[PDB]
């Protein structure tokens, strides 16, 4: 059965470039177009480009002509994007995807699951963590969790005593380059003199750990 | 180039609703047309071909229709599963091109948010930046505007938002708006206060505190 596996995805900085590669296999590869689609977050979807196994016959979309290329070896069921000269909207998870070319043009009827690639000047970094504290019948704290890259961290609450009520939200990219996230939580206003809230931070690329009494 | 101009950019509907999702194409893709589900993080799946073709092992409650620059994804009746993105995309001509996506939402009722504002720690203020939090909870729907001000004056330009995805038990929305100043511009103001706006709300909710207190 068809099976496809993008890989080669993760950080890079402006003006660099990546080659990503997606495993095709469980079917004949040789005989259907192979496709990269891009997608950035919260956006929908770009068509890059598509190549025919057999004979790595090429066809571009023209925004992506200059700066990327589309190649195969059909020896090893792999297709490759070379992606060069990198930039900030170049961000974006990359699927590779059959096409079918048969009614009119292309559609896509199996698609890997993706591999993300983000373009970004920024230094890895552990975050600082700081108390958003409840003010002086349901009162909310949380922690700050500041100035770290990559994502993601993890947020905790009692090292996982506390659940309900917790809401993390996702990260917000700083002008800075760097993320920064909340975590907040609704308790008992009764709660707060006899309570500890502590919150847990974990941010594996930089193995930083963190807990903060709030 | 062909643009697909999908709509609605958004819908809240409920299990058993008719849902219509549409496509224009910016000139004529003949039939051409196919229709794709996505859930997070997850890829697309293909649901229509052609306009009005599904795919084998598609439900048959996903239908198509149109022709011409004019298409239509009708779910009949709307099941648990189904709420997700879904995206058309043009398959007359080179390069292939998607429309911008409909995100198909839980409807329930209108909920204020509770509103909570928090100064930044004093730990922070040794770093040389002020970090002021506004947090709306649980609210319904996801539209509501936060307006800073600082010492009365409408702060712009200074603050980043995030939103989280609706609740799995009771189908809200949280925010929270964040707004960053220098240690310097911090301790030049005494009232920081977040405003907000909402549907639940017959009139803006105002949450502060005074620098110190």
């Amino acid at each position: 059965e068809v099976q496809l596996v993008e890989s080669g995805g993760g950080l890079v900085q402006p003006g660099g470039s990546l080659r990503l590669s997606c495993a095709a296999s469980g079917y004949s590869f040789t005989g259907h177009w192979m496709n990269w689609v891009r997608q950035a977050p919260g956006k929908g979807l770009e068509w890059v480009g598509m190549i025919h196994p057999s004979d790595s016959e090429t066809r571009y979309n023209q925004k992506f002509k200059d700066r990327f290329t589309i190649s195969v070896d059909k020896s090893k069921n792999t297709l490759y994007l070379q992606m060069n000269s990198l930039r900030a909207e170049d961000t974006a998870v990359y699927y590779c995807a059959r096409g079918i070319y048969f009614y009119g043009t292309t559609y896509f009827d199996y698609w890997g699951q993706g591999t993300l690639v983000t373009v970004s000047s920024a230094s890895t970094k552990g975050p600082s963590v700081f108390p958003l504290a409840p003010s002086s019948g349901t009162a909310a704290l949380g922690c700050l969790v500041k100035d770290y890259f990559p994502e993601p961290v993890t947020v905790s609450w009692n090292s996982g005593a506390l659940t309900s009520g917790v809401h993390t939200f996702p990260a917000v990219l700083q002008s800075s380059g760097l993320y920064s996230l909340s975590s907040v939580v609704t308790v008992p206003s009764s709660s707060l003199g006899t309570q500890t809230y502590i919150c847990n931070v974990n941010h594996k690329p930089s193995n930083t750990k963190v807990d903060k009494k709030v | 180039d062909i643009q697909m101009t999908q709509s609605p950019s958004s819908l809240s509907a409920s299990v058993g609703d008719r849902v219509t999702i549409t496509c224009r194409a910016s000139k004529t893709i003949s039939k051409y047309l196919a229709w794709y589900q996505q859930k997070p993080g997850k890829a697309p799946k293909l649901l229509i071909y052609s306009g009005s073709t599904l795919q084998s092992g598609v439900p048959s409650r996903f239908s198509g229709s149109g022709s011409g620059t004019d298409f239509t994804l009708t779910i009949s009746s709307l099941q648990p599963e189904d709420f997700a993105t879904y995206y058309c995309q043009q398959h007359n001509e080179y390069p292939l091109t998607f429309g911008q996506g409909t995100k198909v939402e839980i409807k329930r009722t209108v909920a204020a948010p509770s509103v909570f504002i928090f100064p930044p720690s004093d730990e922070q203020l040794k770093s040389g930046t002020a970090s002021v939090v506004c947090l709306l909870n649980n609210f319904y729907p996801r539209e509501a505007k936060v307006q800073w001000k600082v010492d009365n004056a409408l702060q712009s330009g200074n603050s980043q938002e995030s939103v989280t995805e609706q609740d799995s038990k009771d189908s809200t929305y949280s925010l929270s708006s964040t707004l960053t100043l220098s240690k310097a511009d911090y301790e030049k103001h005494k009232v920081y206060a977040c405003e907000v706006t909402h549907q639940g709300l017959s009139s803006p909710v105002t949450k502060s505190f005074n620098r110190g207190e």
